[PDB]
């Protein structure tokens, strides 16, 4: 029976035979709710399980043979699963629990299939290289913590409650103490238009109530509780989700309406390094990991008469380009769909539809039967156009129609780039299919073991975690809704469903399976992402003209026009909605703006008479200067000689914020930085087509499926979709009912009603940021104009899956590949090596690097006395600096331990521990300087320790009294923190740490260039909606905080947007033009009237925006990478 | 009378200097007679009297530093 258990084993069907198994056992598990009419299909499984464990321990057949075939790693899955089924079959003792280990089984799919387990295996070892950069990150993230912890401790707890504590309550129990101040939430105040309390601050920043609102710290607890920044615990939380850029743009608003302003500082240094920085170099190490393990490996006659003319007809086929044109129509044509078609134009759509399919049919069988049927059986690019037109004939006699746009795809021959696109689809399933497998499977055991885990929680406790009474849209009840969870946290949006399903199970469980879920899911998604990349790879005359020149060339004249530009820079910067208020200044900035359009045309004469118009037209930024000097010139001579206050008054003059553009001809960071980036916009340009055919694919899918089934009809009284099944159940149904003016049916700010609309909507989701109304408004439609039903058609959310893969995971992944592409192309191009770096900035470049080498100094010489020698003999060994550390690291835990309002004992323990500490450091100082005499000059980490002892020294003293007009005083005992650098430096087993900070030093400067030219940005599109975007109505992302009415708040909008957070909650405000949200007109400050925003100029500058910033991120990060690559 | 360390107006600690003299002159200001150096425990160095009628506050605790 050995040998049969051997032969039965090696053999290939019983193999087979288990994967069906599995597999059948996944669409059980799968299943919710199974009716008793499945109780034995598990014992059948657990039978076949049974045998096949049973099989493997005779092929062996022995007692250490079988401790063998039991010494791999999987089996022991096999055996633990058979056994708990043995347990929950014999005896009972429930804990609902083991019923989730099911799940275990659907991982004997990565046991039976080839490269499954030898994915996974690769896989594990890239958590074996993260050691390192995870312990540095966590480190970092703890240390930031500490500092919005002393920064912000119980600062989000800041309430707009009502003013209270009114007379002699005996004592002070008067509000008509803390009972009622805390359970009183319908007397705080919560955020207009949405439900979120709204907080506030002493500082004479933050937010500020209105009357009959004081502010406070007694507020109960965060928006749910786990916002925090007190109880260190909430902190790195919250840093965590900073760094992830999970929904920062809420934490980022709250903080800054609570504590103020200011610390918007502190939230971009978190966001450009914390966020920036540290996910960077993450995303790098696990490349050159990924890039380490990649490079580990009926007669004769008439026949042959017909058959020569239809050789003769084959001779001269040139259709492909006709035929190729008749598709670009055909597309163009389809295109031409929107919402509301008139009925004979969409008779004439129709019509050249059927005259389109007519078209390819006749050019299928002039192909079939003129050259060769066996050919179009076999050449698979025919085969799939044949597909394409069976199905088209199928349409003809919904999605019917949609598979004609699978058409476009053979432009990808005589487009190379869509045809790389082609390469990248074809490659995810295919040398990275089992990775893709991978990812499926994982992607599956996640959306049952969260549905088991939590689907009696989500429907017990649906009343807690939705308002109106109802499912919420996102869940693990189903199976599908579990795998969309799952989605969402692949894509990165998982605290606010966290935070639901904590508030339904509980903090610990809930907590871990989606931490778990976060890091596996994002790392195998940036596995397939990685893998995807690195697989698709008189005499007065001459006289004036030299003093001219002279003037020119001097050095002070230049320096003065800088410091003209940047004054001229100021004053826009002055331009907000408060000049009417300021009388005085109106008339100084007006004089000063004739000003400088008078040194700006003079500086343009006299380039001119310096170097003549051709050798002064031959270059690029003297011609953007031109541009801006003539649209001055412009306005001058319209304000001068009236003609004006008609036309293209201040519609025109708002091309001063154009103003700021001449910096980047002078810095010689800008300049460099900019020269980078024109450089490859022939190669962000091809892309950007094919990202437009790809999406014009799917735009015109949307109007197939969703044009016109997008408007909702809500009654002014509320201001949510009116009844699913009734009340108003067509557009011509609620318009019956509208009389009285209290309803109206409003499309959706972004929707499906054209191929634009489609664009927009389509930017929206692929940046995740907006694709929640999208998608809801989406599934909920069910007809062309009727209400949308709450969950119908609920697997249209497939449609926007399938995009997302597509058009995001894919596109993103072309974007990148040519942009390295193009990087690389340019590097070898560039005269010097790496780009990004000035002369001045690659000479400082050279000279930390000179500075970065290990080759220290003498070791110490001797101070020849016996009481001093010995001092430093003890002084001078390694365990000594361990002791050290491990001092300042028990000093870190006691920062760790302090939460606000902790106890007043526990504030004097803590201070005393202070104070005892910063004895003990003032101990080793001393010490340390009376180790021979040298600690004084010696060594940088030593005069660091003294520079901190002394301000430590000097802390207390002064920390009484900075805690106001200032942040914790306390904070700066933060910085005895960067002292574990040192032991960093001088142990032995982490290295690439090591090189990893200083890879972050040497990227620093540009990043600064890069960042410099991003602040530039901000600034001129801060100007240009404080012009343009100013008076707008306050809605869902533009708050009275955050706007653009002034430069401060048009600065953090703009800071918030720099990294694609909360812009469709920006640009859903501007979009909305006319009832009820706007009005007629409108007094404002300023002349121009309306509250809205327009639409036209809305969505240019902020797609515009989206997308310069996006290339500007993307070459900070090419420089990161590019200087990781180099110390690779 | 009540014994401790002197504030600062309003709720804040006084300050201590390297000797007995640097503050007794300060406690005969606001109604002290003895004088010598204190420790307040996180608020810093301040300097101790005693015979300090209620008219004058002492170090409180709680609130804040400020002036
Ligand atoms: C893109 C990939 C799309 C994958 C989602 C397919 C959804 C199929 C589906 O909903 O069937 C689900 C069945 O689950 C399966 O078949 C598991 C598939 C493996 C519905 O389950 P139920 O509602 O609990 O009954
Ligand atoms: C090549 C571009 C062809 C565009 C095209 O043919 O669209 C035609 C008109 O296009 C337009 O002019 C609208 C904006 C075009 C921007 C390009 C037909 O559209 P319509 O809805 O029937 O016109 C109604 C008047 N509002
Ligand atoms: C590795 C494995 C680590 C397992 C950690 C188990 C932690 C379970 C904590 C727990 O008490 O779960 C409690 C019950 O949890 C369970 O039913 C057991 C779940 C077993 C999961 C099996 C392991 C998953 C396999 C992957 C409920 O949480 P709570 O205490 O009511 O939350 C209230 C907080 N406000
Ligand atoms: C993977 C790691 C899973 C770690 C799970 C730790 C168990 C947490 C359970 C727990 O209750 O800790 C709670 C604190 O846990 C948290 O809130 C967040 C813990 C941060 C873990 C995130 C670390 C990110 C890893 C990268 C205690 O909250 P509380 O202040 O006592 O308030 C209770 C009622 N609101
Ligand atoms: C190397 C280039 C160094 C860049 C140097 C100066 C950039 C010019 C920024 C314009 C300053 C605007 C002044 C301003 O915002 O006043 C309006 C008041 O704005 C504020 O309240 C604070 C503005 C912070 C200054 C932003 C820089
Ligand atoms: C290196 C050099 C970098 C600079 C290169 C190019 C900079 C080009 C800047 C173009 C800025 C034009 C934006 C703009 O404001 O034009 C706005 C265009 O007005 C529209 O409605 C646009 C109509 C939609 C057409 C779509 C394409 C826009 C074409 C304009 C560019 C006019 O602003 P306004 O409504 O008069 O606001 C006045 C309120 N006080
Ligand atoms: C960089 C390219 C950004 C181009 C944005 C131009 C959008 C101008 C707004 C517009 O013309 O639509 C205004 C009316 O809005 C609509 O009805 C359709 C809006 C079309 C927005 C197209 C957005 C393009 C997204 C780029 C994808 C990458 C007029
Ligand atoms: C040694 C460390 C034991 C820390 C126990 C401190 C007692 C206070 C409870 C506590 O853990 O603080 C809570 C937070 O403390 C921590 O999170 C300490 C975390 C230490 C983990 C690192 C271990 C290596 C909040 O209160
Ligand atoms: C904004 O600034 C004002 C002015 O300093 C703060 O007013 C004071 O705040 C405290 C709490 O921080 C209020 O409560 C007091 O607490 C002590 C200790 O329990 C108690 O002995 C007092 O009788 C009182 O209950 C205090 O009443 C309040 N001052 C007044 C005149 O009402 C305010 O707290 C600051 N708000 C924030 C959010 O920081
Ligand atoms: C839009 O919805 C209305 C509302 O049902 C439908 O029109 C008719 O409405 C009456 C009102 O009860 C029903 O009795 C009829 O059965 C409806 N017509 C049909 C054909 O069913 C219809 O679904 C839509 N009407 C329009 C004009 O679009
Ligand atoms: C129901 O009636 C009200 C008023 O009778 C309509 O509101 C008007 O909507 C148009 C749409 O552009 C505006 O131009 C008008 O200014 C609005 N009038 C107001 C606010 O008094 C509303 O559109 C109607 N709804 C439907 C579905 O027909
Ligand atoms: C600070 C702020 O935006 N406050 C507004 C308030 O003026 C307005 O009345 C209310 C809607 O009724 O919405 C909120």
């Amino acid at each position: 029976v050995r040998r049969a258990a051997v032969k039965i084993l090696v053999h290939s069907l019983f193999s087979m035979l288990i994967m069906c198994t599995i597999l059948t056992n996944c669409v059980f598990m799968a299943q919710h709710d199974p009716p008793p009419w499945t109780k034995y299909v598990e014992y059948t499984f657990t039978a076949i399980y049974t045998f096949e464990s049973l099989v493997k321990i005779l092929a062996r057949g022995f007692c250490l043979h079988a401790f063998t075939f039991l010494r791999d790693p999987w089996n022991w899955l096999d055996f633990s699963v058979i056994v708990m089924a043995y347990t929950t079959e014999f005896v009972d003792g429930n804990v609902s629990a083991l019923r989730t280990f099911r799940v275990l089984r659907a991982l004997k799919t990565i046991s039976v299939i080839s490269g499954l387990k030898t994915i996974v295996g690769a896989l594990i070892q890239s958590v074996k290289k993260l050691a390192d950069v995870m312990v540095l990150t966590v480190f970092c993230l703890s240390v930031f913590a500490l500092i919005g912890l002393q920064l912000f401790m119980g600062n989000l707890r800041h309430k707009c409650v009502r003013n209270f504590t009114e007379l002699n309550g005996t004592n002070g129990s008067v509000e008509a103490s803390l009972d009622v101040y805390l359970n009183d939430p319908a007397n705080y105040l919560l955020k207009n238009g949405t439900t979120d309390v709204l907080l506030c601050g002493n500082s004479s920043d933050a937010g500020t109530c209105p009357e009959g609102y004081r502010c406070l710290k007694a507020g109960e607890n965060p928006d749910h509780g786990y916002t925090s920044f007190d109880s260190f615990a909430w902190a790195f939380l919250a840093l965590f989700r900073l760094m992830t850029q999970d929904c920062w743009e809420r934490l980022y608003q709250q903080t800054l309406r609570s504590a103020g302003k200011i610390y918007m500082i502190f939230f971009m240094l978190v966001i450009f390094l914390g966020s920036f920085y540290l996910v960077n170099l993450i995303l790098a190490v696990v490349a050159m990991a990924y890039e380490e393990q990649n490079q580990a490996t009926e007669c004769c006659p008439l026949w042959m008469s017909i058959k020569q003319k239809v050789k003769f007809v084959v001779m001269d086929p040139f259709a492909d380009l006709t035929i190729t044109m008749c598709i670009v129509l055909n597309t163009l044509f389809m295109a031409l769909e929107h919402y509301n078609m008139t009925a004979e134009f969409e008779e004439m759509l129709q019509v050249g539809n059927l005259v389109f399919t007519g078209i390819f049919t006749a050019e299928m069988t002039f192909k079939i039967i003129a050259l060769d049927p066996y050919y179009y059986f076999q050449q698979g690019w025919n085969i799939f156009d044949s597909i394409i037109v069976i199905l088209s004939l199928m349409e003809l006699g919904s999605v019917l129609r949609s598979f004609r746009l699978l058409r476009v795809f053979k432009l990808a021959k005589s487009w190379p780039t869509l045809n790389t696109l082609i390469k990248i689809i074809g490659n995810s399933v295919g040398a990275l299919g089992n990775l893709t497998l991978v990812l499926a499977i994982i992607v599956f055991i996640f959306a049952v073991v969260g549905m088991q885990l939590f689907g009696k929680n989500y429907s017990e406790l649906r009343h807690r975690i939705s308002d109106s009474g109802l499912l919420p849209r996102w869940h693990m009840m189903d199976f599908f809704h579990a795998f969309l969870i799952i989605f969402r946290i692949l894509c990165g949006e998982w605290i606010e469903t966290m935070w639901d399903c904590m508030e339904v199970s509980g903090q610990s469980l809930c907590l871990l399976v989606f931490l778990l879920v976060m890091v596996i899911g994002n790392l195998v998604v940036l596995n397939l992402f990685l893998a995807l990349l690195l697989s698709s790879f008189g005499k007065v005359w001459w006289r004036l003209r030299k003093t001219c020149y002279r003037i020119v060339e001097h050095s002070w004249f230049e320096t003065f026009i800088i410091f003209m530009i940047l004054l001229s820079s100021g004053a826009l910067a002055f331009e907000d909605i408060y000049l009417e208020e300021r009388k005085t200044i109106k008339v100084l900035l007006e004089y000063a703006d004739k000003m400088f359009t008078y040194v700006f045309v003079l500086e343009m004469l006299l380039k001119w008479v310096a170097y003549g118009f051709k050798k002064y037209f031959t270059n690029a930024w003297c011609w953007l200067d031109f541009l801006i000097v003539d649209v001055s010139l412009v306005s001058l001579v319209a304000n001068t000689l009236g003609f004006a206050e008609m036309g293209p008054i201040k519609s025109l003059r708002t091309l001063r914020a154009l103003r700021p553009l001449r910096a980047l001809s002078r810095f010689e960071g800008m300049r460099v930085v900019v020269n980078a980036l024109v450089g490859a916009i022939p190669s962000i340009m091809n892309v950007l087509l094919v990202c437009l055919i790809f999406w014009l694919i799917f735009s015109i899918m949307g109007v197939n499926l969703f044009a016109g089934k997008f408007g909702r009809c809500i009654n002014q009284t509320e201001g949510d979709l009116p009844l699913n099944y009734t009340i108003v159940n067509n557009k011509s149904e609620c318009e019956s009912f509208n009389v009285t003016g209290e309803l109206y049916w409003t499309k959706v700010k972004v929707n499906f009603d054209n191929v634009g609309a489609g664009y927009l909507a389509l930017l929206q989701v692929a940046t995740f940021k907006g694709w929640m109304d999208i998608m809801y408004a989406a599934v909920d439609s069910r007809g062309y104009e009727e209400q949308p039903q709450w969950e119908d058609n609920l697997y249209m959310y497939i449609y926007f899956v399938v995009f997302i893969i597509f058009g995001s995971f894919f596109t993103l992944n072309l974007f990148i590949g040519v942009i390295i592409d193009n990087f690389n192309q340019q590097k070898k191009k560039l005269g010097g090596q790496d780009i990004f770096m000035t002369e001045e900035q690659k000479k400082y470049y050279n000279a930390m690097k000179k500075l970065g080498s290990k080759k220290p100094q003498k070791p110490i010489p001797r101070p020849l006395n016996k009481y001093q020698g010995f001092i430093f003999d003890i002084v001078t060994k390694q365990a000594f600096d361990v002791t050290i550390m491990f001092l300042i690291c028990l000093n870190m835990v006691t920062m760790m331990v302090e939460t606000d309002d902790q106890s007043p004992e526990k504030v004097n323990i803590l201070a005393k521990i202070n104070l005892l500490f910063v004895a003990i450091f003032t101990g080793e100082c001393i010490v340390k300087m009376a180790a021979l005499r040298h600690y004084y000059f010696t060594n940088s980490w030593n005069i660091f320790d003294f520079v901190v002892v002394i301000l430590s020294i000097v802390g207390t003293v002064l920390s009484d009294i900075i805690q106001k007009y200032f942040f914790s005083p306390t904070l700066f005992r933060v910085i005895r923190l960067a002292r574990i650098g040192r032991i960093l430096r001088l142990i032995r087993g982490a290295k690439g740490i090591r090189t990893l900070l200083f890879a972050l030093m040497m990227s620093l400067p540009a990043l600064f260039n890069i960042g410099l030219l991003l602040f530039l940005v901000m600034f001129i599109y801060s100007i240009f909606g404080m012009a343009n975007f100013a008076y707008v109505k306050w809605e869902a992302g533009i708050d009275d905080m955050f706007n653009f009415q002034t430069f401060a708040n048009s600065m953090l909008c703009l800071f918030q947007i720099t990294t694609s957070a909360g812009w469709d909650g920006l640009l859903s405000p501007i979009l909305n033009t006319g009832p009820p949200y706007c009005d007629p007109n409108l007094p404002n400050s300023n002349g121009s009237r309306g509250n809205c925003g327009s639409p036209a100029v809305g969505i240019l500058f902020f797609t515009t925006y989206i997308i310069i910033s996006f290339l500007i991120v993307v070459n900070m990060y090419i420089a990161i990478i590019l200087e990781n690559f180099s110390v690779a | 009378v009540r014994d401790g360390y002197i504030a600062q107006p309003e709720n804040c600690v006084y300050h201590c200097f390297p000797g007995s003299s640097g503050c007794d002159t300060l406690c005969k200001e606001k109604g002290g007679t003895s004088g010598h150096c204190g420790f307040k425990v996180g608020h810093g160095l301040a300097c101790w009297c005693n015979a300090l009628p209620d008219n004058v506050g002492i170090i409180v605790e709680g609130e804040k530093c400020h002036s």
